């Protein structure tokens, strides 16, 4: 549930989640459409 | 003066692909040699160049060089970091993971890099990161720090040159003799209170000189280390009243100058605006906003015209917060200005179990009605498909765009449902891009005349994929005949721009 329009994925040595975001989105949760 | 620009705040965000990344990344620090803000460097892969990055002088935040796979970052000229912002609250240089199996991030010929004013540093997992692993920290760290330093180097490649024989104690920033670590602090003397050019007390630095110097005055530094006048360094600017002691009285002083970053300025750029302690902000924030007095911006208290002033998504209490949303929307009440940047986005009206956020009821948005000024910009990606306008930003009258989305656009009206913009009271965009696109139904956009909006020079409108003005012409949904060639945010006479209600 933490990355809105992405595939999750931990870095381990970052200890952090991102989000890989899809076809039109972005930001740190994939909350955001991607402006042109 | 020095070329300067803002910087970044993404942390380890990416942008679009990694060509748009770099393309935003390129576009930022192109011939920048002073960056006010951080310097943050991600996702740089492969073959990408970076020799735009040797013309980089001075941060004035952090500098966050992490998930790249790129061989070379010549950050050649970096001379300090001051540090004036950390990176997860402690370092003001992190040079977090940068390997893809063992290959990028080779070579960081900072050679220049004598000074980090404040924080500390951390190197972790840089399998291929060469020539780190030897430099003396203690020269270019102040000792407050030396405890927080967290530097890794186990190196997995093994493919790195040794530095030259020239360089003090094997310390090279990479191999050659240019590559070797300068030290400008650990190796002076007694007498010296600061840096120095060499092991003689003869060869101590001024006190107000950042990274070394070459020569003993004041006007001989390489970085200053508080401010700098025209040449001189200083421990502040010529201030702007000056006490006389005959008439025990505060007087103007006419050779008075403003912060602008680190240097002393008589007149703060454009963009800027200067405050009630002699500091050119880019937006006034607290309890302040932007006047025009003595025909020069200033940050005056919130009377009259404003009512209160309220902190935007993103900073202050709205840190670390993603939209306007159900318990958001309360503390917008009768706020007139706001202090950086609106974001409205899907998650909102959808809600969200990771932050416990339930749904943004839509006629709560009328909270915003009172809203006449924003310093950032407007982010508008979700909206009630049952409204037909943006009603909530009836009275909204200007966009600043100090803060830009993305560094471009100052207004973002995407994928909603609205007919008409209703946008009645705005009659200034100061700077930064306008997009409009999406909107499948909605019609008038393209007939406004940004032109009389717009403030500064360039600024470019993407208004496309909307509805077809045939297709709102055979219905209709037209300008007002009472309105003028300037355009129309409706079909109603108190939506024309010109000849309006
Ligand atoms: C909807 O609005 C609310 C209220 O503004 C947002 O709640 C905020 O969520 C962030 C998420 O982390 C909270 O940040 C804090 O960060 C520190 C450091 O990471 C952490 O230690 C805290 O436990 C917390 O995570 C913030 O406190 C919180 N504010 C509240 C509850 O008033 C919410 O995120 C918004 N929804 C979306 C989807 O953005
Ligand atoms: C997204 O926006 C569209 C466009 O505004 C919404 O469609 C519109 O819905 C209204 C009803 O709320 C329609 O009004 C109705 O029109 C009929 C004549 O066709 C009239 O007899 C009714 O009394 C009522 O006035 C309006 O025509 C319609 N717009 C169209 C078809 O272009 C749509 O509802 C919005 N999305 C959602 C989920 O609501
Ligand atoms: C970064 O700046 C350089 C110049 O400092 C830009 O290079 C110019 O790019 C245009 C685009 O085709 C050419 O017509 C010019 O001939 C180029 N050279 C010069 C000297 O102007 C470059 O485009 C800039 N890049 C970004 C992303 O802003």
């Amino acid at each position: 549930s933490y990355c809105i329009n992405g595939a999750c994925a931990f870095h381990h040595e970052l200890e952090k989640a991102i989000c890989r975001c899809f076809t039109g989105y972005t930001g740190e949760r994939c909350e955001h459409l991607t402006l042109t | 003066e020095k070329k300067v620009c803002q910087g970044t705040s993404n942390k380890l965000t990416q942008l679009g692909t990694f060509e748009d990344h770099f393309l935003s990344l390129q576009r930022m620090f192109n011939n920048c040699e002073v960056v006010l803000g951080n310097l943050e460097i991600t996702y740089v892969q492969r073959n990408y160049d970076l020799s735009f990055l040797k013309t980089i002088q001075e941060v004035a935040g952090y500098v966050l060089i992490a998930l790249n796979t790129v061989e070379r970052i010549p950050l050649e000229n970096l001379q300090i970091i001051r540090g004036n912002m950390y990176y997860e609250n402690s370092y003001a240089l992190a040079v977090l993971s940068n390997y893809d199996n063992k290959t990028g991030l080779k070579e960081l010929p900072m050679r220049n890099l004598q000074e980090i004013l404040h924080g500390a540093v951390r190197f972790s997992n840089n399998p291929a990161l060469c020539n780190v692993e030897s430099i003396q920290w203690r020269d270019i760290v102040s000792s407050d720090f030396l405890s927080n330093m967290s530097m890794d180097f186990q190196n997995h490649l093994g493919s790195c040159q040794k530095c030259d024989p020239s360089c003090p104690n094997g310390s090279c920033w990479g191999a050659g003799e240019e590559n070797c670590q300068k030290l400008t602090k650990i190796i002076c003397a007694q007498q010296c209170s600061g840096r120095c050019r060499g092991k003689s007390p003869s060869d101590c630095c001024h006190n107000q000189c950042a990274a070394g110097c070459t020569g003993p005055r004041e006007s001989d530094c390489l970085v200053c280390r508080k401010f700098r006048d025209e040449a001189t360094c200083k421990d502040t600017c010529p201030p702007l009243m000056l006490y006389n002691p005959t008439t025990y009285q505060m007087d103007v002083n006419p050779e008075g100058k403003y912060s602008f970053g680190a240097t002393c300025v008589k007149k703060c750029p454009r963009n800027y605006v200067v405050t009630d302690h002699g500091s050119c902000v880019r937006a006034c924030g607290a309890d302040s906003y932007e006047m025009e007095e003595d025909g020069v911006r200033k940050c005056k208290k919130c009377e009259g015209p404003c009512r209160k002033v309220c902190n935007g998504i993103g900073i202050g209490e709205f840190k670390d917060s993603l939209s306007i949303n159900a318990t958001n929307i309360k503390h917008f009440k009768n706020c007139t200005s706001i202090s950086g940047d609106l974001h409205i986005l899907p998650v909102a009206f959808r809600g969200d179990s990771f932050t416990h956020t339930p749904p943004l009821d839509p006629q709560e948005l009328d909270i915003l009605k009172t809203v006449k000024e924003i310093t950032g910009f407007l982010l508008i990606q979700a909206w009630p498909e049952n409204r037909t306008d943006l009603h909530a930003f009836e009275n909204l009258e200007i966009i600043r765009g100090r803060t830009k989305q993305h560094g471009q656009f100052s207004l973002a009206v995407v994928s909603l449902n609205i007919t008409s913009l209703g946008l009645r009271s705005l009659k200034e965009i100061s700077d930064g891009d306008v997009i409009i696109s999406g909107n499948k139904n909605l019609c008038y956009a393209n007939t406004i005349n940004w032109k009389k909006l717009f403030g500064t020079s360039g600024q470019k409108t993407k208004i496309i994929s909307n509805r077809g003005e045939n297709s709102c012409k055979a219905t209709g949904q037209v300008c007002h005949a009472l309105c003028s060639p300037e355009g129309c945010w409706g079909p109603e006479p108190r939506d024309c721009v010109s000849h309006h209600h």
